[PDB]
RNA sequence: AAAGCAAAUGAUUAGAGGGACCUAUUCUCAAACUUUAAAUGUGCAAACAACCCAGCCUU
RNA sequence: GAACACAAGCGUAAAUGCUUGCUUGAUUAACGAUUUCCAGUACGAAUCGAGACUGCGAAAGCAAGGCCAGCGAUCCUUUGC
RNA sequence: GGGUACGACCAUACUUGGCCGAAUGCACCAUAUCCCGUCCGAUUUGUGAAGUUAAGCGGCCACAGGCCUCGUUAGUACGGCGAUCAGUGAUGGCGCUGGAACCCGGGGUGUUGUACUCU
């Protein structure tokens, strides 16, 4: 009930990694966001400016504003016995790309490509089969290794 | 060997630690400006401890050879380091020939030659800087030669 | 256990260690239970399921007199407590068999009361 | 002694960037230099690279990509010889022929020739270039290639030779933004540029005046050939 | 959680090689130590108020 | 393994440290939006902005205090436009 | 097959020691009238080649340290769910199931974009 800040539980959280530390590079720099893109939300604890709270530290959200050196994102946060959809500021260095939809995008690609091709599949496991060992060991549990748990 | 290995003076530094300030540090501060002929600076712990100064050119050579003249031009073998440099100090100005003013008094200070070769600026130029390297460096051995080359003797 | 090997053996014959250390601290309270935590007390160790407590270390005239002596000391721990005979020789991860070979082929590098078997990867 | 390098200390190491360990790139300053508006979805920011060796100028004009920067136009100084300067190739006057080149051959390359021609007339006086962020007033005229000046660890003087390519870009068309503090002739007491002593330095008086105690030294033409050399370049730069 | 101290910080036992000191080891540890690192968890997405392509309009 | 006013944690090496030069972005800021506590109220603190006038820089750029602890309703009094 | 400039990833690229290097280059190097800054042209700034591959740089090597990767430790340690399970307890195995880490052993020691360039 006592020294609840902004930054309370967020000794392992903030932290860096081990051989790892430093300032964004220019990759980070060189990123371009559009308004309807998805975005994780991730600290960066170099960036001291434009740093979210640790609650939307994971978190992925969808952007609704651009601005010089800020993205706006929607998160949502269950509140009681609902979900409230918040809105955070943060700078370009606390957020990535999200890749939450590269496989429903390729998906769509390729029902396309194979709709064009068509226009211009695999082995199941599950059955059976014939098999031919050509060798047969057996399992004994030998005294042995009841003797080897011994330290 | 190559026509680039030889060995140069780099520079001569000579400080004066009064342990003091005010007229004393005054009178050492004129006193090394003739010595040199070339204004000095004052070094502190704030406090104005003691007063300075690097000569480095033939200037620095002639003033290394008049030292070496007070110190009879002998030197022991622990004087040297095993960087590549060595250093000694004499006692009296006036014995350093310059003329006697009673009101200045007499003072020491202590010399310091550093040696080197013709590539000593990769390490300290600003862009692309490097190391050395081993071969490339001074050892105490070659320091030694060089100073029983010219300005002969030396004891162990 | 020092006691019983001076008396019954030789002082020069054996060689004992202790391998649990009093790390962990207990507490005292000493109003009623109001502002209950306590001061330090004193100390003891922690141990667990399978871990060795002492080692002896002697040759093998003296064997008798190394398993009564541990089983005197085993009277002052609390708990159950098993004594076995290593199958390594003196305080080393080496077999005791073993031990004979390699020495004789003088690929043993040796420390003071350890041994490390020499590796092929090094500087010549 | 304690012994420092042993293999704690060489596990817990972390190495500095490549191109910082070979004492090359600034990257506190390249991250600005690079950095851009969001709002402004990836259009092309262009940069103006200067770097002089020990025996040449180099000027290229480098556009930042995440694969690796991409260069559009370069000049060098040794293709000066080509148009008619055969000696110096690295004082200041030859660190203004090529910020001409740089500046002509791009203009060229973007069809962009013909307008924006720059001065004719070489003089030392400011300029005030016009771009986007601060016009002189004007809105309806096309705009002029724009890049930022890039001088990498060079230490920036007054009267420098990469100040000198920078004069040369802007004089011959491009909109390179930039005072008159670092030129030769300014002088800081008064806030005033001296046009008359940045002049001889572009045409290389300076030089003539050393060579000419250097023959009486000795003992006991520049400035036409500069102007012919400034000539030749904006008729034809794409010459090789 | 586990693991580690033959890796940083802290605690700690004894020998060996060049009374301190150094080098390589060694017994034993950590809620307010950690290189590594689970199980159980926790955000987002998996289409119709949408998507893909083609030809246009406006600022 | 130092320092960064102070408690601790995180962070930082051509720097977020030290020295030096110039400065007053510790101003104004059309009732812009938001986070933390949370009843999704206020107060305190903080984040992203639009406009004016500026500072330091050759420029890109950074700055509307010193990062996160350091503070206060109704009624009344008093000041400024 | 190399060099230079600007880069991306940021040790398979680092650290110590050793051997070799055509050409274009890069670099060391020479010097203070002018621009510029220092106690000192050491650093920095302006001028230009009389030399030198000694160093920097590149390539290779070392049962070298580190780093990367695959196995081994090991179905071990630990865990979710179940029992009118065992045991005085401390704890433990069983059923349906998830599953590590250090040490150690084999292998490896940068990949590459844009422009100008010498065979
Ligand atoms: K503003
Ligand atoms: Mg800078
Ligand atoms: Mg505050
Ligand atoms: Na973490």
């Amino acid at each position: 009930v006592h020294s609840h800040g902004y930054k309370c539980g967020t000794r392992h959280l903030f932290a860096k990694k081990f051989r790892k530390h430093g300032v964004p590079s220019v990759s980070t720099i060189l990123t371009n966001f559009k308004v309807g893109d998805y975005v994780d939300v991730v600290a960066d604890a170099a960036v001291r400016a434009g740093m979210p709270h640790k609650y939307y530290h994971g978190r992925t959200g969808i952007v609704w504003n651009v601005t010089p050196r800020g993205v706006g994102v929607i998160i949502n946060k269950p509140v009681r016995n609902r979900t409230v959809r918040k809105r955070i500021c943060v700078r370009f260095e606390h957020v990535r790309k999200s890749r939450c939809q590269e496989a429903f995008k390729q998906k769509l690609k390729d029902l396309e490509a194979f709709r064009a091709a068509k226009k211009a599949k695999k082995v199941s496991t599950r059955n059976g089969g014939f098999v031919c060992p050509k060798k047969v060991e057996v399992l004994a549990r030998r005294t042995a290794d009841y003797e080897a748990m011994i330290p | 060997a190559n026509p680039m290995r030889e060995i140069v003076v780099k520079k001569l530094c000579i400080n004066i630690c009064v342990g003091e300030s005010g007229d004393r540090l005054t009178r050492a501060s004129k006193v090394l400006e003739q010595l040199c002929e070339q204004t000095p600076v004052l070094s502190r712990a704030n406090e104005k401890i003691a007063v300075h100064c690097t000569v480095r050119g033939k200037k620095a050579e002639e003033l290394l050879e008049k030292g070496l003249k007070v110190k009879e031009f002998e030197l022991k073998s622990y004087n040297f380091s095993d960087t590549g440099s060595f250093g000694f100090g004499i006692s009296e100005h006036i014995d350093l020939g310059i003329k006697y003013d009673p009101s200045t008094g007499i003072y020491g200070m202590d010399f310091y030659v550093v040696l080197g070769r013709r590539g000593e600026r990769v390490a300290h130029r600003k862009r692309r800087v490097s190391r050395v390297g081993f071969n490339h460096r001074v050892r105490k051995e070659e320091a030694m030669k060089w100073f029983e080359k010219v300005h002969d003797g030396i004891i162990f | 256990a020092n006691k019983y090997m001076v008396k019954r053996a030789n002082k020069e014959c054996f060689h004992m260690r202790i391998r649990a250390h009093p790390f962990h601290v207990l507490r005292i309270n000493k109003t009623g239970m109001r502002q209950s935590y306590g001061k330090p007390n004193g100390t003891c160790a922690r141990v667990r399921i399978g871990q060795i407590l002492l080692s002896m270390r002697t040759k093998d005239t003296y064997v008798p007199q190394a398993l009564e002596s541990l089983r005197r000391a085993k009277m002052k721990f609390p708990g159950r407590q098993i004594i076995v005979i290593s199958k390594y020789w003196g305080f080393t991860n080496i077999l005791r068999n073993e031990y004979e070979e390699l020495r004789d082929a003088g690929k043993l590098q040796q420390r003071g009361l350890h041994v490390k078997l020499i590796t092929p990867k090094g500087k010549i | 002694v304690k012994v420092v390098k042993n293999k704690a200390y060489y596990k817990r190491f972390q190495v500095k960037y490549r191109r910082r360990r070979e004492g090359k790139t600034d990257y506190h300053a390249r991250r600005r230099m690079v950095l851009q508006d969001k709002t402004k979805f990836g259009t092309p920011k262009y940069r103006l690279v200067v770097r002089i060796t020990n025996r040449d100028v180099i000027a290229q004009i480098v556009h930042a990509k995440v694969v690796g920067d991409e260069v559009v136009m370069a000049a060098y100084s040794h293709e000066l010889p080509l148009f008619g300067i055969e000696h110096g190739l690295t004082n200041y006057a030859a660190a203004y022929a090529t910020g001409l080149l740089v500046a002509r051959r791009m203009l060229a390359k973007l069809g962009l020739a013909e307008k924006f021609v720059g001065v004719k007339e070489v003089d030392g006086s400011y300029a005030a270039v016009r771009t986007k962020d601060d016009d002189q007033g004007d809105d309806e005229s096309r705009f002029p290639f724009k890049a930022i000046l890039d001088v990498g660890l060079a230490r920036t003087t007054t009267g420098a030779r990469v100040f000198g390519v920078l004069k040369g870009a802007v004089d011959g068309g491009l909109a390179v933004p930039h005072r008159p503090n670092r030129f030769p002739g300014y002088n800081k007491e008064s806030d005033a540029l001296n046009a008359k002593v940045h002049r001889d330095r572009i045409f290389g008086r300076h030089v003539a005046d050393y060579l000419k105690q250097v023959r009486e030294e000795a003992s006991s033409d520049m400035e036409g050939m500069y102007k012919r050399a400034h000539a030749a370049i904006r008729a034809d730069p794409t010459k090789r």
